RNA sequence: CCGAGAGGUA
DNA sequence: GGGTATTCGCCGTGTACCTCTCGCAGCCC
DNA sequence: GGGCTGCGGTAGCGTGACGGCGAATACCC
């Protein structure tokens, strides 16, 4: 086999797209906003703080 | 391989191979040019669909 | 008016400028003249910085996002959603001067480099430019498996590693 | 020597 | 605040064989 | 001549399956 440097990352479509969602309720997050997070209409907060 | 004649018989995973390295290649390039923030969200957005 | 994002089919950025110049719509491209080897020629052609992206200024009143997107040589805006994607006035306004650091030519090579040879009686035999002729053929040091050789041939025979 | 489309036998 | 109740989009829909044609167009690099 | 690339166009094409099922959400509290 060989391999393939994915200069961003990529989910995995199985994984978000299995109905339900592992993705989707493992980050206790809807399919609908992580599909908006995933092809680049909206933002997701990572440690919002203060 | 080809069927008989001049041409191949080409397999679709082959196309997507392409596809996905084609795509990975011009990120890599626009990533390196330091492109603006819409045109590599496109071209993030484009490499996660392919 | 407003600023939206074109993407275009590939190789025809000129052809879809031509249709948009025709029509009332101001386009926006960053050209860098980068060295290209064309066929065998080492022709410097005004090519885009960026691939088959555009830029275009006009507001949906006057001309519809339709009849921008069934223009001849258009593929489709960037949306990310429904809507086609609005870029801010700082990415206009920094995009007018730009594109400031080489000729930085992706696949063509330069000299003083490192090469491979594809056709031919020499097919598969790495190679130094020493000095090409100018912007019409290279001259070679090619390497044989007792001696070294040179050779001045055009840019179809062989490409870079 | 893989896919699509059309027809047929059981 | 959750308890139905409607909508939505995913799954699935026989076996074996035989024959035939057709399988990139455009194109601006 | 040929490497590439996905509707050809200054829009619109799609339209004659059907059931089940389970999640996602609408309405009404």
């Amino acid at each position: 086999m060989g391999h393939i440097e994915l200069a961003s990352p990529t989910a995995h479509i199985w994984f978000l797209k299995s109905l339900p969602s592992r993705i989707g309720l493992l980050l206790d997050m809807p399919l609908r906003d992580i599909e908006r997070v995933l092809y680049f209409e909206s933002y997701v907060v990572i440690e919002g703080g203060m | 391989v080809p069927l008989d004649g001049g041409r191949f018989a080409t397999s679709d995973l082959n196309d997507l191979y392409r596809r996905v390295i084609n795509r990975n290649n011009r990120l890599k390039r626009l990533l390196d040019l330091a492109a603006p923030d819409i045109i590599v969200r496109n071209e993030k957005r484009m490499l996660q669909e392919a | 008016q407003s600023w939206y994002l074109l993407y275009c089919k590939r190789g025809q950025l000129q052809r879809a400028q031509e249709h948009l110049e025709r029509q009332a719509v101001n386009c926006l491209a960053p050209m860098i003249t980068l060295e290209k080897i064309v066929r065998g020629k080492r022709t410097a052609v005004s090519e885009p910085l960026f691939p088959n992206y555009l830029f275009v200024e006009f507001d949906p009143e006057v001309i519809h996002t339709t009849t921008i997107n069934a223009t001849r040589g258009v593929s489709h805006f960037v949306r990310f959603g429904a809507s086609p994607a609005i870029v801010p006035s700082a990415v206009i306004h920094q995009l007018s001067v730009y594109k400031p650091k080489d000729i930085v030519d992706p696949a063509t090579p330069y000299p003083g480099d490192k090469v491979i040879i594809t056709e031919g009686a020499f097919e598969g035999f790495q190679a130094i430019f020493t000095e090409p002729d100018g912007e019409a053929r290279s001259m070679l040091l090619l390497n044989l498996i007792n001696k070294e050789i040179k050779h001045s041939v055009k840019n179809t025979e062989f490409r870079k590693l």
